[PDB]
């Protein structure tokens, strides 16, 4: 169906400690496939997916010249930014930047996006039409100007609807078994005791992909919510994801409960019933 | 605008392996993660590449191989924690 | 692949 | 016959330090609501006998509500607070730490960490507080109206930052903010 390749870039100044560190990481949905890290002995963009592995030199050469480029342009923005805000030397700062394009259930493009932020704060994002910017912040127009002007949103608008989607499809193919297939959620249930009157009931979901997913409790067919701990969907560490939703329950009433699970990798959504 | 990280000490799979410390929703990036057995920092600490969300808060993953067998926990010191927040692996969270 | 060129803020 | 549940030196201990809980027969049960507290199960029976539940170097893990009983009735709740976990917030006096004898003022526990809840406790003799929320949304800066003051007593404070999603988990207290009462 729908997919999305998008990039993450993060340079972080470290005064005195030589040059700032730069990191680039690529994803197609929730599958990492390339990376960069000025501190690694690689000094080259690296493959993290079997399907990108099968790209000849032309690829890895280019991706390094470009990450390198990115690696550098941010390196400066870091101080240029520090200027726009006039900040002392002693003290680190972080410049982030993400961009990617998505595609509908037809691989013919859904939308493109390009955002920037200085010090974990929105700096300038590209409006949804991809022809205008949003410089939420005053001396953030200094960049908005240099860009809405120099015509970046123009040849960038060409990348998003162009190359971006094109390569997204090329990857989608080379990685059919990995990218286009799912890993249903293996699920179970734990029951920890809280005390004489209460006892927690936790509904697990491990080894699944995409990381997208929902988890809910239905005591007698009455969904619960605010009183339900809900850990963020966490990385299993092998490509799959796990997540659990637990709820404090009246000791001796567990049977009333049923866990509800939704996941693209499940035909019908499963309704796990604690006491069958 | 800095922010402590969401810590999660969990195993790749259940008791029936690998040890995971998942630090998320944190800012700045500059972070320290250590995996420890009965208290001794573990070597070979492997990690993910740095990445972040929409709100920009980064998220990482340190993992090592092992067995649900001794105590286990995750040591972590951001620039938001005066002193390292340790977190013992709850077999069940 | 990667966009290019990338621009300074 | 539910007993008295307290702590020594009492609750609200700064992380790393030690605290101990107490009650009142010989049968003694202890539990942390919302989610069991495993440390309790590790206490030697040599203590439960006497009803003593010790904590060496207190850590957020403990932080939480606790009760006592044995069958009998649950004691009044004991709010166990761990402090000094997160970085310290900054305490300010809007707009002057200096107010005239007799006057309402404004304290402002500002924070650099993203947090959603604050506390304010008069250090000047035990500490007496007041909880508060952030009025802005992108901001994690809480406000407190205070007084009216007077020279007849020293009004010095400190504040705390914590996340509603772990309340017994507080930040380090702020630097003591002393007030200057004139006239």
């Amino acid at each position: 169906g729908s997919h999305s390749m998008r990039y993450f870039f993060t340079s972080v100044s470290r005064p005195g400690r030589g040059e700032p560190r730069f990191i680039a990481v690529g994803y197609v949905d929730d599958t990492q496939f390339v990376r960069f890290d000025s501190d690694a002995a690689s000094q080259r963009m690296e493959p993290r997916a079997p399907w990108i592995e099968q790209e000849g030199p032309e690829y890895w050469d280019g991706e390094t010249r470009k990450v390198k480029a990115h690696s550098q342009t941010h390196r400066v923005d870091l101080g240029t930014l520090r200027g726009y805000y006039n900040q002392s030397e002693a003290g680190s700062h972080t410049v982030q930047r993400m961009y990617g394009c998505d595609v509908g259930s037809d691989w013919r493009f859904l939308r493109g996006y390009h955002q920037y932020a200085y010090d974990g704060k929105d700096y300038i994002a590209l409006k949804e039409d991809l022809r205008s910017w949003t410089a939420a912040d005053m001396a953030a127009q200094t960049t908005k100007h240099k860009w809405e002007a120099a015509h970046v949103a123009e040849q960038l608008r060409a990348y998003l609807e162009g190359t971006c989607v094109e390569w997204l499809r090329r990857y989608l193919e080379n990685g059919k078994e990995t990218l286009q297939r799912t890993d249903a959620p293996k699920t179970h249930m734990t029951h920890h005791a809280v005390s004489d009157h209460e006892a927690t009931l936790r509904c697990w979901a491990l080894s699944f992909y995409p990381a997208e997913i929902t988890l809910t409790w239905q005591r007698d067919g009455e969904d619960q919510t605010q009183d339900t701990e809900l850990v963020e969907t966490r990385p299993a560490g092998d490509g799959t994801f796990q997540k659990w939703a637990a709820v404090v329950v009246p000791s001796g009433q567990e049977q009333r409960y049923t866990c509800h699970v939704q996941h693209e990798g499940l035909p019908k959504p499963l309704t796990l019933r604690w006491e069958p | 605008i800095q922010r402590t990280p969401k810590i999660q000490v969990y195993s790749r799979h259940p008791a029936e392996n690998f040890l995971n410390c998942y630090v998320s929703g944190f800012h700045p990036s500059d972070i320290e993660v250590d995996l420890l057995k009965n208290g001794e920092r573990i070597e070979k600490v492997e990690h993910s590449d740095l990445s972040f969300s929409k709100d920009w808060s980064f998220y990482l993953l340190y993992y090592t191989e092992f067995t649900p067998t001794d105590e286990y926990a995750c040591r972590v010191n951001h620039v938001t924690l005066s002193q390292p927040k340790i977190v013992k692996w709850d077999r069940d969270m | 692949i990667l966009k290019e060129p990338v621009h300074g803020v | 016959p539910k007993p008295t549940l307290w702590a020594e030196p009492g609750s609200v201990i700064t992380q790393g330090s030690p605290v101990t809980l107490r009650c009142q027969t010989q049968e003694y049960r202890l539990y942390r609501e919302k989610k069991t507290a495993p440390w309790i199960t590790r206490i030697p029976q040599e203590l439960v006998k006497k009803g003593q539940f010790p904590i060496p170097s207190i850590t957020w893990e403990h932080a939480g509500r606790y009760r006592c009983y044995y069958r009998s009735e649950s004691s009044d709740p004991l709010e166990l607070v761990v402090t000094g976990a997160y970085i310290k917030p900054t305490l300010s006096a809007q707009p002057s730490p200096v107010v005239n004898s007799g006057g309402n003022v404004t304290l402002q526990c500002d924070s650099q960490v993203a947090f959603d809840g604050f506390i304010l406790c008069k250090e000047g003799e035990h500490p007496q507080c007041l909880n508060s929320q952030p009025h802005a949304r992108g901001s994690s800066r809480a406000i407190f109206s205070v007084g009216p003051v007077s020279p007849s007593r020293r009004w010095w404070y400190r504040c705390y930052a914590y996340d509603s999603n772990s309340p017994y988990e507080w930040s380090l207290p702020s630097d003591l903010l002393e007030l200057l009462v004139l006239g």
